C-alpha cells in the first residue's frame, strides 16, 4: 500500500480514507449522493462530466480542498477514460438514460460504455470496479432497456471478472424518477408487484462493497423491506402528496414486476438496515403538497 | 367596431405576451427544486382603517359622480339655479371631508 493513501483522521471532512474514486456519471440522481457520502469520508473523488461544468456545481461544497477532481470525458472514448481512471483504486459505473437519444441509445449506453469502463480500468491496474445494473434485467424481456442492460452486466462480468455488480430495484429519493413520476402522471393499476429500494441505502451499500474484500466477484440484490403491489403503490403516493414526457419502454418498467432473487445478496449483508417506504415518501413527497400505508403482499 | 377591434387585438396581445411569459421559460428544463416571509404562519389580522379609507373613497367616488355633469351643465338658461347646485355639491363634498376630518376619521391614513 502506498504512504499517500492510507487511512489518517476520524473519519471526518478533512481526513484522508485511503479510496481514490473515479465515478462515472456522478452528476446524475445517484452520483449525486455517492459522491456526498464518498466526500464526507475524505476520498479523493473523481468525476468525468459530459455536461457544461455549471451542472456540477452542486458537486463542488460535497468534498475538502482538491478532493473532487472534474475532468471531461466521452463515453465512445477510451482514451478520456484511461485519463480519468489510472490513479483510481475503485471505479463506480453510474452511467444510464431512462430513454435513448438520437447519438446514444440502449446499446450506446448500458453495453459498450461499461464495457469500455471497464475493460480499460482492467488495463489500467484498478482493483475495484463496480457496476450498477437493474434488478429485473434479463436477455428475453420485454423492454430494451432491460434487455440491453443485461447483455452488459454480462460483458462486465466476463472483461472484469472481480467486479461488483449491484442490483438495485426501483429506487425512490429526492431527485427520483419513480415517486415524482407516480406524483405527477396524473400508468394505471395491474398485477405487478415492487420492493423500492431507498437511495441513501443503495448509497451505504455501494461504499460497503466499496470498503470489504470479500464483496469482490459478488452479485448483490439491493431491494427494500417491503414489497408492493403496483396499484396500491401508486394510489398511497397520491395519497401523501394529496392528490386524488413519456416513452413506452418506461410503462414496460413499472408494469415489469420486481423479482425475487434469494441466491443474492443485498443490504442486510453489506451491514446496511433498509430504510422503509413509509418513512421516507414523506421527505420525498412534501415537495407535491399544494394517511393509510400500503398494503404488503 | 373600430373600437371592438382595438379592444379585441389588445387584449389577444396581452394573452399572447402572457402565453409566450408562461410557454417559453417551461421549456428549459434546469432541475426540479426540492423544499419550494416575514409572517410565520398566522391570519392576516383584518385593519379597520383600511376599509375605512375604501368606503371614504366610494363614498366621494359618489359625490364624484353628481360632479362630472358640469363641463355640460354649464351651458344651461338656468345659470343661478345650475351655479347654486354646483357650489351645494362641491361643498357638501367638502363638509363630508371636514367631518371626516373633525371627528378623528382621518387617522394613520391621515
Ligand atoms: N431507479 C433508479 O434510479 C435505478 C437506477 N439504476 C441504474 O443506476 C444508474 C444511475 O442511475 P440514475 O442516477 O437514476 O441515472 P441518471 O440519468 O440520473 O444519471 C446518469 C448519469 O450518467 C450520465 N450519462 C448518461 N448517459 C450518458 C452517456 N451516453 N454518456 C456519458 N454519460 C452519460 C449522466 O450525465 P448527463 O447529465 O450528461 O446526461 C448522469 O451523470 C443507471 O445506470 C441506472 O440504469 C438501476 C436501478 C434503479
Amino acid at each position: 500500500l502506498h504512504h499517500a493513501v492510507i487511512p489518517h483522521g476520524k473519519g471526518g471532512r478533512s481526513s484522508v480514507s485511503g479510496i481514490v474514486a473515479t465515478v462515472f456519471g456522478a452528476t446524475g440522481f445517484l452520483g449525486r449522493y455517492l459522491v456526498n457520502h464518498l466526500g464526507r469520508m475524505g476520498s479523493q473523488v473523481i468525476v468525468p462530466y459530459r455536461c457544461e461544468p455549471y451542472d456540477t456545481m452542486h458537486l463542488r461544497p460535497m468534498g475538502d480542498l482538491g478532493q473532487i477532481i472534474f475532468m471531461d470525458w466521452n463515453g465512445r472514448d477510451k482514451d478520456s477514460i484511461r485519463r480519468a481512471v489510472e490513479h483510481s483504486n475503485v471505479v463506480i459505473n453510474l452511467v444510464g438514460r431512462e430513454w435513448e437519444t438520437k447519438n446514444f441509445d440502449f446499446e450506446d449506453v448500458f453495453v459498450k460504455i461499461p464495457q469500455a469502463i471497464a475493460q480499460v480500468s482492467k488495463e489500467a491496474g484498478v482493483e475495484k470496479f463496480i457496476h450498477i445494473s437493474h434488478l429485473n434485467a434479463d436477455i428475453k424481456s420485454s423492454s430494451k432497456y432491460l434487455r440491453n442492460k443485461a447483455v452488459g452486466e454480462k460483458e462486465v462480468r466476463e472483461t472484469f471478472p472481480e467486479a461488483t455488480i449491484i442490483k438495485p430495484a426501483d429506487i425512490f429519493g429526492r431527485e427520483d424518477r419513480f415517486l415524482n413520476y407516480f406524483a405527477n402522471i396524473r400508468s394505471l393499476g395491474k398485477k405487478t408487484v415492487k420492493q423500492p429500494v431507498y437511495i441513501v441505502d443503495v448509497t451505504k451499500g455501494i461504499i460497503n462493497a466499496i470498503k470489504d474484500p470479500d464483496a469482490r466477484g459478488k452479485t448483490f440484490a439491493f431491494v427494500g423491506p417491503n414489497r408492493y403491489l403496483l396499484f396500491d403503490l401508486v394510489q398511497y403516493v397520491f395519497a401523501v402528496a394529496h392528490r386524488p414526457w413519456t416513452t413506452r419502454d418506461k410503462v414496460e418498467r413499472i408494469h415489469t414486476t420486481d423479482r425475487t432473487l434469494p441466491h443474492l445478496p443485498g443490504l442486510e449483508d453489506l451491514g446496511v438496515q433498509a430504510t422503509p417506504l413509509e418513512l421516507k415518501a414523506i421527505e420525498v413527497l412534501r415537495r407535491h403538497r399544494t394517511v393509510q400505508p400500503a398494503k404488503t403482499v | 367596431m373600430n373600437l371592438m377591434i382595438t379592444l379585441l387585438t389588445n387584449f389577444t396581445l396581452a394573452t399572447l405576451l402572457v402565453t409566450i411569459a408562461f410557454w417559453l421559460p417551461q421549456l428549459n428544463v434546469y432541475s426540479e427544486k426540492t423544499s419550494p416571509d416575514p409572517m410565520g404562519s398566522a391570519r392576516l389580522p383584518f385593519s379597520m382603517k383600511f376599509f375605512l379609507v375604501a368606503i371614504t373613497f366610494l363614498l366621494f367616488d359618489l359625490e364624484i359622480a353628481l360632479l362630472l355633469p358640469l363641463p355640460w351643465a354649464s351651458q344651461t338658461t338656468n345659470l343661478n339655479t345650475m351655479l347654486t347646485m354646483a357650489l351645494l355639491l362641491i361643498f357638501l363634498l367638502a363638509v363630508s371631508l371636514a367631518y371626516e376630518w373633525t371627528q378623528k376619521g382621518l387617522e394613520w391614513t391621515e
